[PDB]
């Protein structure tokens, strides 16, 4: 009864900080900082290792910047789901965790829009939810079939591989990301863009979850390079960045380097923090750059992590595409800079509402010199 | 009447007057048809031709939305209650039995928090 | 558990890899295994059982 | 003969975007004189027979 | 010469064809989004179909616990659905005509 | 097929029409009248004059409505009353009872296939009211049969829902989830307390009102069979082994509540069902719950 | 609960005695099948009646008398 | 899972289990290895599942019956 | 074949999770209770409990002062954080109990 | 009158119930067709069918 | 065996009959005849309290809902008909492609229990119950705001 | 062809099998534990059939109607024990078990 208490102990606190907030539900206290606290405490309950430690890192982070207990408590959902699904053994925790996620991202998206941004957000959401139902069907109706032939239920085949392709969002499963998070909050684009990949590599990592086809990175790396390049707006260059990269990550991950994997994606986190939650021009550049990959940022680590994991599996051809891919990938930053500081005069919104960004701006100027054992 | 149709399910008793009376058999829950639906079907088809008898004679001479989604939600939750009652509980199963209340009570004490329950909307 | 499940360091390091899912199935379930007869024990008694059956201290083989 | 089945398959992918393209554009609602797989079919069959 | 060969033929025909339905047929034949979630339930319970009967073949409780899962989750996604289309419609302006039917 | 479906049939038939002779044989007693004495003598034959008169009407042509679900309407609602009774008697369904709790929920579809023949603004709204109603004393009514579920058990000891064994015992334990079947089974029905229809429908807002001829006499035929069976239901599981006396009784039961007490508002039946009769039911089954086996 | 104790100690009686007589069923069955396998393979050559299908356990017929559809 | 519908354990989960402990006894430094060391295992618990060595043995038999009462 | 028969009264069961491993150690308890594993926290994990009760505390009103309600945020933090914290020193302590941990000043206290 | 209505609902119930409850015994054999059954139950009516029916075959 | 295949047949006839329809709410009726199919299907591989489960569920609940959103819409979807020789042909065949030459196996019939149902759900798979409370929560919480 | 009494028989006589039979049933129990094929223990399932049908045939001559009496009533109260304890009081005081 014991190992099952671990498990008991974040339900009793989520129910109990819920039926707080609800109690304690006033205009006086709108952001509602002492709930953000005591989820933040509640999530310390279930890390027991180190990527459960940048779950909840990344997760603290996000519910941060959430105003109200509503949205705190749906990414509270959002981080069980995620840690349930590192913990998926077969083919119902994958597919529940997943589906859970998928709520959550529903209702945050659903509850983060404007009565005038209803029409457009409604309609990326229910693409969103229409796609998400594809690739679920076609997931289940596969495991169907794999748990029939063989009796068990046992998470290394393709249908699993094929439908944690779709949740990352590489090869030809990257079109809801870019129709949903155009449309929806920077905030909620942030937070799903990044913190549900690494439940996904983790799962890919510790299952054997590897197929021996390069096609699916190799395709995401050239179309998404291409894409930035060709995208007018600079939601679209956010987006297609993510896919490019996410490719070739997965092109890493499938040879067993998890490791880098789990390195890049807290360094994208940390990059990707600073550009979407734009306020100041300098912190906007600073996230570029180390999104770009420019060497005084810890961004230049993680992109160098999973090249250099590139050249030990001595693929001629995944060098050639990512050498000219980024290159491609670049073209698009430097518009971003572009835009910036060389265009027109900018002006913006004066949200001062940086919790974590100077801290985030911070580790990646700072965080290179001490993770540079790693390279 | 669904038949048996190898050796081991008719218990292995050769001949073909077994399959005959089988055949022809009647349904008895004391016998080869216990706990079986097919009277029930029989039931909706006499019942649907006393309806299409019945028919026929003369001629020749926000808030629903919000309620029908509690509805739902509450039914899956009542749906998954009913296996606990099928079974002679233990302790843990009452244990899990009552995490799962609780869960269902703080979703009903959201509802009625923020004011879906009252009908005024 | 049945669907989920996390790992831990054992600092003893007595106990070491082997499937889960296997210790799983033996904790949770349990391993029947099953041995064949001997043929020479099963003929004696299958014997035994036929010249009991001739003296007729045995029963019929059906009632009726 | 053993590695065209490639070149035809990417052919046929190709064709496939392009008839999908000029499909969706056609109105369902208005009734079309021509028929549009008339239309279409030739799209498909050049492009994997080019490739 | 074997009911259950040939049954298990009719049934994996039927269930396959069920699945397509559902999935593509809205699509193909283009509709509104209202259709398009009913023909999704229509494919996961097929699916939910397909492991009660592996349960059944295999004697075990795997399937029918998968099944239950489909069955809530379904429910879930379909109600948020239809929150989502309900709100989209009622910000729908004057000029839009089939807003529903984005398949047009 | 068997001969007793014969045998339930045309009891079901037979005490349908009395129960409609009782309802008004008691208001006018209630209301110092006596019974209809016009239509014969003794007055047995008085319903039989209604549906016979009933047939002889000529019929109208349905206008603005599709022919299909008109005519499919009172065919569900016919084949559910058929199916329920001959499941409550005619079988051995280890979870019988839970079979009729789910032919209850699917006499919500000839409400609203009623409701969108009409296919007006005013009438969506009406029928969205009365479907509300039913759904939300359905879901009371599912708890209150998880409760009935605890209680009853096999003589192997195996828990089921077998209305022969749940009638085989009278278990007084039961009865604070009776009185909740009860006033569910009254709002099932859509009985006077529960009655958002007669307010509602003075004005054609929408309902069976439609239907003239053979149409609307099933369906008013099917509402006191429906109330019977609720009847029946009461007497099954709460007051032990089947009594005709004791179904009778309870649909007199009915009638007189009915007289005795006003109609509800919309919002009052409603927050009574989900803020009221939801949590008693709950802690009853939560109590029932730990009391144990 | 007493009234089920009884009944399951009379059902773990009964049960080895209707397994010994289902297992006695099979195996005169089983016998007789395999004399008329014998019989009709007699002219193909390189056949071998009452090969084992499982090397080390018993196969148990999938279909049993006690499971019927319910429809 | 492993659990059985009615009660115990699946109808092949022994089998299944038979192939676990073959592949926790080999010391072979992959799983590809220790599954091509246990496979004849594997093959018990899909002979054991699909019954398909046995279906083949049935078609034969009934296909050189079908020949003989013909000629 | 037979079904089996069930007791239903009687119906193998097991909790969800299962930890796979030997006891390295000595179990003092084979089964303890909850209050089996209080008994046997150890003063330091107490101390660490009380600390971070009061750590929470101050948390607590510092973060409720900017919503205007200190004291019942400092309450509720306080609670929470000693309820998980005692729960996770519960779960060490039965642990050690029951041999998968060191317990070498377990058995010695309780012998 | 309340009454005669009643005694007609009464009495027609009755006559049902008791023409359905001696058709049945008369056909099932027995007054319990309608008890619950579990695994157990169901295996050994099906065992009793076919040995009556092996019985019958022998006897002629 | 022939009541068997009638509903394994009808099940297409009945999963067509939506798709092919251009009224929504006739849609929902076929798919109500359909779900009662499925709980007829469900019957006939021993399955009792699963069929009643997806009857409760999708027809009790589910189908209501539909309605309800339906009628809050309708829009006017009777334009034109389309159902050419030629559409309905190609349909078929992309359904036969699909639906033509996969695994089948001999069909099965397997008596359940509740009371083992019941007991894994709440004992050894309690984790799979209240993952599965959870994600009604997540939606009751999202579907009413 | 092995075969033993009816349902109503069997559960009528189950009290005294285990008195009396306690050998065969013992050794039945053991060898369908120790193997799985059929075969392997036919010896068991003959002796264990053998024993009932002994024991049937010894009630049938020693209390005939008491037993036919039980076996009736069992039948009619649809196998339950409960219903019938007179008449299992009778057939037991009639047909002392273990001897
Ligand atoms: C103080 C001592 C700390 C020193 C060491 C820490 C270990 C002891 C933990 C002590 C706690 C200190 C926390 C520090 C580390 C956190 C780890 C941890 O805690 O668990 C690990 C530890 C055992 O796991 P393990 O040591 O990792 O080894 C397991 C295996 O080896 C398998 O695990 P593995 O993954 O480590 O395997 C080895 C791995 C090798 O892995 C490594 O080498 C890891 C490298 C370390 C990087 C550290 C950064 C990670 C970010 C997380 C930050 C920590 C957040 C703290 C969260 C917990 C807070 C307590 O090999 C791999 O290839 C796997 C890939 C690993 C990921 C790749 C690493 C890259 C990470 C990203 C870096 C990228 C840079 C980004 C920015 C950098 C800028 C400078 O678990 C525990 O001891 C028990 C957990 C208890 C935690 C909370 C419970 C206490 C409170 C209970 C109730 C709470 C409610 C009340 C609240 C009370 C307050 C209000
Ligand atoms: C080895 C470390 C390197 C590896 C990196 C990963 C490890 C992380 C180590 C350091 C983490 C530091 C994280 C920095 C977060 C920055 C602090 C912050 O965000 O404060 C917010 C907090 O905002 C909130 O929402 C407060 C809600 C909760 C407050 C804190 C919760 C505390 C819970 C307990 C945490 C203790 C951990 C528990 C046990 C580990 C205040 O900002 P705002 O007021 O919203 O806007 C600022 C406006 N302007 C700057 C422009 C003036
Ligand atoms: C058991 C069977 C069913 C139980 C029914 C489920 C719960 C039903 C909901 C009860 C709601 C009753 C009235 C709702 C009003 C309310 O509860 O909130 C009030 C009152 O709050 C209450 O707690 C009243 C007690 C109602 C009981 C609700 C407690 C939680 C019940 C659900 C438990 C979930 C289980 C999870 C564990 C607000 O509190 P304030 O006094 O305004 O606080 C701010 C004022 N101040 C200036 C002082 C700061
Ligand atoms: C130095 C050791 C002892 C310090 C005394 C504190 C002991 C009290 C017990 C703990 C209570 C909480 C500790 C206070 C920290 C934060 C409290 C706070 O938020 O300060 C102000 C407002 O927020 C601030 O000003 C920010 C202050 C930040 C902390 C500055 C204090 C630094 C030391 C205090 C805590 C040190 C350790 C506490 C004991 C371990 C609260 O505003 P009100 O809710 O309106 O209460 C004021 C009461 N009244 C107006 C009615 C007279
Ligand atoms: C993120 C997780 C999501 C999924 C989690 C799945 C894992 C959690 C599953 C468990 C849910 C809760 C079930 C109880 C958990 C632990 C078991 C337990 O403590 O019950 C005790 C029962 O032991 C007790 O101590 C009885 C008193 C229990 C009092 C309360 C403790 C459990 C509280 C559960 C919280 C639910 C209450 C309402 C929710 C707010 C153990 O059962 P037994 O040992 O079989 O019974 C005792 C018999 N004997 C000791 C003699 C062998
Ligand atoms: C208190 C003891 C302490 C122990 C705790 C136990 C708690 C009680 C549990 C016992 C279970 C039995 C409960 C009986 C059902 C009554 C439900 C609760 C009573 C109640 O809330 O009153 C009204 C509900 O009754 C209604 O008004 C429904 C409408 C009634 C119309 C039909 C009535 C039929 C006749 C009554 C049944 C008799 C059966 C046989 C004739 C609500 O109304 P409210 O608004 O005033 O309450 C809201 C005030 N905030």
């Amino acid at each position: 009864m014991w190992e099952n208490l671990w498990y008991l102990d974040i339900l009793i606190n989520v129910l109990i900080i819920t039926i707080f907030g609800l109690i304690s539900c006033s205009s006086s206290a709108t952001k509602s900082y002492d709930l953000k606290g005591c989820f933040i405490i509640s999530m310390v309950g279930g890390v027991y290792d180190i990527p459960s430690a940048i779950l909840w890192c990344l997760a603290s982070l996000s519910i941060l910047n959430f105003n109200g207990f509503f949205a705190s408590l749906f990414l509270v959902f959002t981080w069980i789901s995620n840690l349930f699904a590192m913990q998926s053994l077969n083919f119902l925790g994958i597919y529940l965790a997943f589906e859970m996620q998928s709520l959550c991202l529903l209702v945050l998206g659903k509850i983060t829009a404007n009565e005038n941004q209803r029409w457009f957000a409604y309609r990326g959401l229910l693409k969103y939810l229409v796609l998400s139902l594809i690739a679920g069907s076609i997931f289940i109706f596969h495991a169907s079939s794999s748990y029939l032939q063989s009796g068990v239920m046992i998470s290394d085949s393709l249908v699993t591989y094929v439908f944690l392709l779709f949740k990352l969002g590489v090869a030809p499963f990257h079109m809801y990301t870019l129709e949903l998070f155009s449309v929806v909050s920077r905030h909620v684009a942030f937070v799903f863009s990044t913190l549900p990949k690494l439940s996904v590599l983790y799962l890919i990592s510790n299952s054997n979850i590897g197929s021996e086809c390069v096609w699916w990175g190799l395709i995401s790396l050239w179309l998404g390079s291409i894409s930035q390049y060709q995208s007018v707006f600079v939601r679209s260059i956010l987006l297609y960045s993510s896919v490019a990269e996410i490719g070739l990550v997965l092109l890493v991950l499938q040879e067993g380097f998890s490791w880098e994997a789990f390195s890049w994606v807290s360094i994208y986190f940390l990059s990707l923090s600073g550009v979407w939650h734009a306020n100041s021009k300098f912190v906007s550049a600073i996230s570029v750059a180390s999104i770009a990959g420019l060497p005084p940022f810890l961004g230049f680590i993680g992109k160098a992590q999973i090249l250099k994991s590139l050249v030990s599996i001595n693929l001629g051809i995944l060098i050639f595409s990512s050498i000219l891919a980024a290159t491609i990938s670049f073209i698009g930053y430097l518009r971003l800079i572009r835009l910036m500081y060389l265009v027109s005069p900018v002006k913006w919104k004066n949200n001062k509402d940086s919790s974590f960004i100077n801290w985030s701006t911070w580790m990646l100027t700072v965080g290179t010199l001490p993770m540079v054992y790693s390279v | 009447l669904y038949n048996a149709m190898t050796p081991a399910q008719r218990y292995f008793v050769e001949g073909e007057h077994v399959v005959q009376a089988e055949a022809n058999r009647d349904i008895l829950f004391t016998q080869l048809d216990s706990n079986s639906y097919l009277p029930v079907l029989h039931y909706v088809l006499v019942g649907t031709a006393l309806g299409v008898v019945f028919l026929v004679l003369p001629l020749l001479i926000v808030s629903f939305y919000i309620v029908s989604i509690m509805y739902l939600l509450f039914d899956i939750e009542v749906v998954y209650l009913i296996p606990y009652v099928m079974t002679n509980a233990t302790e843990y199963m009452y244990w899990v039995m009552q995490t799962f209340v609780a869960i269902l009570v703080g979703g009903f004490f959201y509802e009625w928090r923020m004011g879906a329950l009252e009908w005024r909307e | 558990s049945s669907l989920f499940g996390r790992t831990e360091v054992d600092p003893t390091g007595k106990n070491t890899n082997r499937n889960h899912q296997y210790l799983y199935n033996l904790k949770v379930l349990g391993h029947k295994t099953y041995t064949r007869r001997d043929p020479n024990e099963l003929q004696k008694a299958q014997a035994e059982v036929d010249t009991l059956s001739a003296a007729g201290r045995l029963g019929p083989l059906s009632p009726f | 003969f053993n590695n065209v089945p490639l070149m035809a398959t990417v052919g046929l992918l190709a064709g496939a975007h392009e008839a999908f393209l000029h499909y969706e554009r056609t109105p369902i609602y208005g009734k079309r004189t021509y028929n549009i797989i008339k239309k279409l079919a030739p799209i498909v069959i050049n492009k994997t027979a080019y490739a | 010469h074997n009911d259950a060969e040939f049954l298990g033929a009719v049934y994996n025909f039927s269930i396959r064809s069920v699945f397509i339905t559902g999935i593509l047929g809205a699509v193909y034949w283009r509709r509104n989004l209202i259709t398009m979630l009913l023909c999704s339930e229509i494919a996961f319970i097929a699916c939910s179909v397909n492991f009660l009967y592996a349960s059944a073949y295999l004697n075990d409780m795997a399937g029918m616990l998968f099944s239950i899962t489909i069955t809530t989750i379904s429910a879930c996604e379909t109600a948020l659905g239809l929150a989502l289309c309900v709100g989209y419609f009622q910000s729908r302006a004057a000029n839009e005509v089939e807003a529903l039917n984005l398949l047009k | 097929m068997n001969l007793n479906i014969i045998m339930t049939v045309l009891p079901l038939l037979v005490s349908v029409a009395f129960l409609t002779l009782s309802e008004r044989a008691v208001m006018g007693s209630l209301q110092r009248r006596m019974g209809p004495a016009v239509s014969g003598a003794f007055g047995i034959l008085q319903p039989f004059w209604d549906g016979f008169k009933l047939a002889v009407k000529e019929p109208i042509l349905p206008a603005n409505a599709a022919a299909g679900i008109f005519y499919a309407a009172p065919l569900i609602c016919i084949c559910i009353c058929v199916a329920s009774w001959c499941t409550l008697l005619l079988t051995d369904l280890s979870i019988g009872g839970l079979f009729l709790l789910l032919l209850s929920s699917l006499a919500v579809y000839g409400v609203l296939l009623a409701g969108y023949s009409c296919n007006s603004k005013y009438a969506f709204l009406g029928c969205l009211r009365s479907v509300s109603l039913m759904i939300s004393y359905e879901l009371v009514i599912s708890v209150v049969i998880l409760c009935v579920i605890l209680e009853t058990r096999d003589g192997n000891g195996f828990p089921c829902l077998n209305l022969t064994e749940t009638a085989s015992q009278t278990k007084i334990i039961l009865i604070p989830a009776g009185l909740l079947f009860y006033i569910c089974s009254l709002a099932e029905s859509k009985r006077v307390p529960f009655d958002l229809p007669e307010a509602e429908a003075e004005l054609v807002a929408g309902y069976n009102v439609e239907y003239s001829s053979l149409g609307f006499a099933v369906f008013f035929v099917a509402e006191y069979g429906n109330t019977l069976l609720m009847a029946a239901l009461i007497n099954i599981y709460f007051l032990g082994k089947l009594n005709s006396a004791l179904i009778a009784a309870i649909f007199v039961s009915f009638i007189w509540v009915r007289g005795t007490l006003p109609r509800y508002r919309y919002d009052m039946f409603m927050q009574i069902g989900w803020k009221s009769l939801l949590p008693v039911a709950l802690a009853l089954y939560l109590a029932q719950a730990s009391l144990g086996y | 609960r007493l009234e089920a104790e009884e009944v399951y100690t009379a059902r773990s009686i009964l049960h080895p005695i209707l397994q010994a007589e289902w297992d006695l069923r099979y195996l005169e069955h089983q016998r007789k099948e395999r004399e008329d396998e014998a019989k009709i393979m007699k002219d193909v050559p390189g056949w071998k009646v009452g090969e084992a299908t499982s090397r080390r356990r018993w196969l148990p017929p999938v279909e049993s008398f006690d499971v019927r559809p319910l429809i | 899972s492993g659990f059985g519908l009615q009660s115990g354990t699946a109808r092949c989960y022994d089998w299944y289990m038979d192939y676990l402990k073959c592949m926790d006894e080999s010391k072979a430094p992959m799983i590809t290895l220790r599954k091509q060391e246990c496979s004849e295992w594997l093959e018990d618990y899909n002979e054991c599942l699909h019954r398909d060595k046995l279906k083949l043995r049935k078609l034969l038999i009934e296909r050189e019956k079908n020949k003989q009462e013909a000629a | 074949t037979w079904p089996k028969p069930i007791n239903p009264y009687d119906v193998p069961s097991s909790p969800a999770y299962h930890r796979l491993q030997e006891p390295s150690y000595p179990v003092i308890d084979k089964d303890p209770d909850f209050w089996t594993a209080v008994s046997n926290v150890r003063k330091e994990e107490w101390g660490t409990t009380a600390a971070v009760a009061a750590g929470t505390f101050v948390m607590g009103y510092y973060l409720g002062a900017k919503g205007h309600t200190g004291k019942a945020s400092a309450y509720f933090t306080s609670f929470l954080a000693t309820k998980s914290i005692t729960l996770y020193h519960a779960y060490n302590s039965a642990d050690r109990l029951m041999g998968f941990k060191e317990n070498s000043r377990e058995v010695v206290k309780n012998v | 009158y309340a009454l005669p209505s009643y005694v007609i609902v009464s009495a027609a119930w009755a006559a049902g119930f008791w023409a359905i409850d001696t058709y049945q015994i008369y056909k099932e054999g027995k007054p319990s067709w309608n008890q619950n059954k579990d695994q157990f139950q169901r295996a050994l009516y099906r065992r009793d069918w076919y040995l009556r029916r092996e019985q019958e075959t022998i006897g002629m | 065996m022939l009541l068997i295949y009638i509903m394994l047949s009808n099940i297409v006839v009945l999963a067509l009959s939506v798709v092919l329809t251009s009224s929504p709410f006739m849609a929902l009726m076929y798919s109500i005849l359909l779900y009662l199919n499925v709980q007829t299907i469900l019957w006939s591989l021993g399955y009792d309290f699963m069929a009643l489960i997806y009857a409760l569920v999708y027809v009790g609940a589910l189908a209501v809902l539909f309605l309800f959103v339906v009628m809050m819409v309708r829009i006017q979807v009777s334009t034109l008909s389309t159902k050419t020789i030629q559409s309905v042909l190609s349909w078929l065949a992309i359904i036969l492609i699909f639906s033509y030459g996969d695994v089948s196996f001999s069909f099965p019939c397997g008596a359940e229990s509740l009371l083992n149902f019941g007991t894994q759900l709440y004992s050894s798979c309690s984790d799979l119950t209240l993952l599965n409370s959870l994600a009604l929560t997540i939606a009751l919480f999202g579907s009413l705001v | 062809v092995a075969r033993v009494p009816y349902s109503h028989e069997l559960y009528a006589m189950a009290k005294h099998i285990v008195f009396r039979n306690e050998k065969e049933h013992n050794a039945i129990l053991e060898c369908k534990a120790q193997h799985d094929w059929p075969e392997d223990c036919k010896p068991e399932s003959e002796a264990i059939v053998r024993a009932t049908n002994k024991l049937f045939q010894d009630i049938m001559q020693k209390a005939p109607e008491e037993f036919k009496d039980y076996a009736k009533c069992l039948d009619w109260y649809g196998l339950k024990f409960s219903k019938c304890r007179e008449k299992q009081a009778a057939f037991e005081a009639a047909f002392p078990l273990s001897e």
